């Protein structure tokens, strides 16, 4: 009796944390846009207070609203996208020192890219624009708005 | 550039300091790391991000960075310390990585 | 366990051509990148240049006059640098990093997981 | 059987909502910078899931993790201070136009400002940079994660 | 409701100096601001400046040669404009708004809520 | 400086396009307003933030923007809607507050 965390709704709450995270540079699921990323990280449903690791999520098998999350495949390798509404929010765990996007001084929207390699491992991607936070390993706890369908 | 004390010296048991001094596009606006080096073998980092250790570094080795300034202190010193401690950071003035200059450790 | 293993000393004339190779395992060769640094005998170290593995991008320092030039094996996962036109002043100890960071306005390089580093003389 | 909306631990998440919200150019309570600020503004917990309307909250019983919150008079008005953890999220409601703080590229947190009157009329404030939503009056949908006790 | 009321018609010769009030009613009168428009028999709206009541900070045209003047009374919630040396070309019909938004680089002004118009002749 | 078509004409019951021409630094940065303005009378909002209604403005009045143009739309004309239609937005190279040129409407 409650929705799994394999199930999104345009306006659910996800709460990202990142154990200790390393800063990329040239994304390509992001275009070619720095980010963080952890290999550890844990993703949570903050109305339901479903939790759940992202490396044990079966990505293939996650919906928002019931259709599919959209799937891009970079130099053989399988990402996952789930967009955000709203830019994504992120600060330096327990410290209120916070970080900001790439695209910080611009009206769009983020995104939550996931890689998954089809085991039990599975990354998690933020779009940054540097190392305002350090240049990693940092622990790092996101927040965003659960977005629509990609048309 | 960055300057350091060429010689830092205390007793077995006590604290150094060591602190760089570079200027507001070295330090001020970016983030220093400390290396260790003994002469003849790798250099080896000790501090990233300014105050952060990565595995397998003691509790000893703590850095710091205040404004322009940055300083690595280890307290307790010990034998088997005694090589060359020095900064690295970007410096936007330049477009470059600037380091410092070694810092001599003698146990007393 | 991640290694840099570099090549052995070499001795030059001045105005040759040295060439110095880095060896690396442990790691995915082309997540991060190479950086190549000296040490002249009473001084600290000195930047030279780097590259990032993913697409070939080198950035040199100044202080060279355009004489340094780094390329990667990505089959071998060996990184070189070739530093030509050896003053006499070029006699050093040529260290090999693994560059990680951003070069933006807050920047953080880290140059984790060294090599063993190269002496280089340029004499007769 | 369930925490009031007068109570705030320090990582709760709040989803503020602004009926057709007017941009400010001078806000005081932030500096002296800009901000939307809405009449009809609504604060919803999300992990308990309590909603209550901003002008129908007594902010002097609100209380962060126990403390009671801070208040600032300016020009003889009382703001109150909800402040966040990492920077505020905002949005046009139902686009997925976003928007972004003054502080844009500051490793910096927000806060929350809450105008009282004293009876039931209160105002809510979200730190901007520009209108990149619009001049007013315009729906908002925010976005935050609530923060430490101001030291 | 919100208006905005304005002075009287009025008739100058050629280098006097013309001053037009704005009453303002229905809202707080220090909260936005106001601005200052013309017409020109025959052309659209040319705009000459405006004040904001917070604190006094004017920002004016450049096709007027810093004849304008605006300035706000507070306690009887009226903004007025002193435009000196009056050229024949000068006679237009005097518009007044209320300044609403922002000049930074995304910007969007309302001017909602004008008042009436203001007919000044500069003649003999 | 906006520029308009001098005048738009349309039978009663048809729509008109009121279109606005721009630059990069009028219109394609910016948010335009439209106003309806009777000669001899006030200036009245009818467009602001490019698509937007203020309360007591009809459902037949609707604007738009595409790029560097912005286009006002009354669809269902009608008699009483014999006024000039004008722009307004801010231009960042001039560093002021700039105008269309009103568009005559005639019904037929």
């Amino acid at each position: 009796p409650a929705r799994p965390i394999t199930n999104w709704r345009s306006g659910d709450v996800v709460w990202v944390t990142l154990p200790s995270a390393e800063y990329a540079q040239s994304q390509s699921a992001m275009g070619s846009h720095p980010a963080y990323w952890s290999e550890e990280a844990t993703i949570i449903n903050v109305a339901t207070g479903q939790r759940a690791a992202v490396s044990s999520i079966k990505w293939d098998q996650v919906t928002l609203n019931g259709k599919a999350l959209h799937k891009e495949t970079h130099s053989g390798l399988v990402y996952y996208q789930l967009p955000l509404m709203g830019k994504i929010n992120f600060w330096q765990q327990g410290t209120t020192k916070a970080g900001y996007t790439y695209n910080y001084n611009t009206t769009d929207s983020d995104s939550l890219w996931v890689w998954w390699d089809g085991g039990s491992k599975a990354y998690l991607y933020i779009s940054t624009y540097t190392t305002m936070l350090g240049a990693g390993p940092v622990n790092i706890t996101g927040l965003g708005a659960v977005g629509p369908n990609p048309v | 550039v960055l300057t350091q004390p060429p010689s830092v010296s205390a007793a077995p048991g006590q604290r150094v300091t060591i602190s760089c001094s570079g200027s507001n596009s070295n330090i001020g606006h970016n983030y220093v790391c400390w290396y260790h080096h003994l002469p003849g073998t790798a250099p080896k980092l000790l501090i990233y991000d300014n105050n952060k250790r990565p595995s397998g570094i003691p509790d000893r080795f703590s850095g710091s960075k205040s404004g322009t300034s940055a300083t690595l202190a280890i307290t307790g010193l010990q034998t088997g310390d005694e090589a060359d401690y020095f900064c690295e950071t970007w410096d936007s003035s330049l477009s470059a990585v600037v380091f410092g200059g070694g810092t001599k450790v003698t146990v007393l | 366990q991640v290694q840099l293993v570099q090549s052995g000393t070499e001795l030059k004339k001045p105005g040759a051509s040295v060439t110095v190779s880095c060896q690396a395992s442990g790691y995915t060769f082309t997540r991060y990148g190479v950086s190549w640094m000296r040490q002249a005998p009473g001084q600290g170290l000195e930047w030279m240049g780097w590259i990032s593995v993913h697409n070939g991008h080198t950035t040199y320092s100044q202080s060279v006059q355009g004489r340094v030039t780094v390329t990667t094996d990505t089959s071998t996962n060996t990184a070189y640098m070739t530093l030509r036109g050896l003053r006499t002043d070029d006699t050093a100890v040529y260290y090999c990093a693994r560059y990680r960071g951003s070069t933006v306005v807050p920047a953080a390089i880290v140059f984790d997981f060294w090599g063993q580093g190269t002496l280089v003389t340029v004499s007769s």
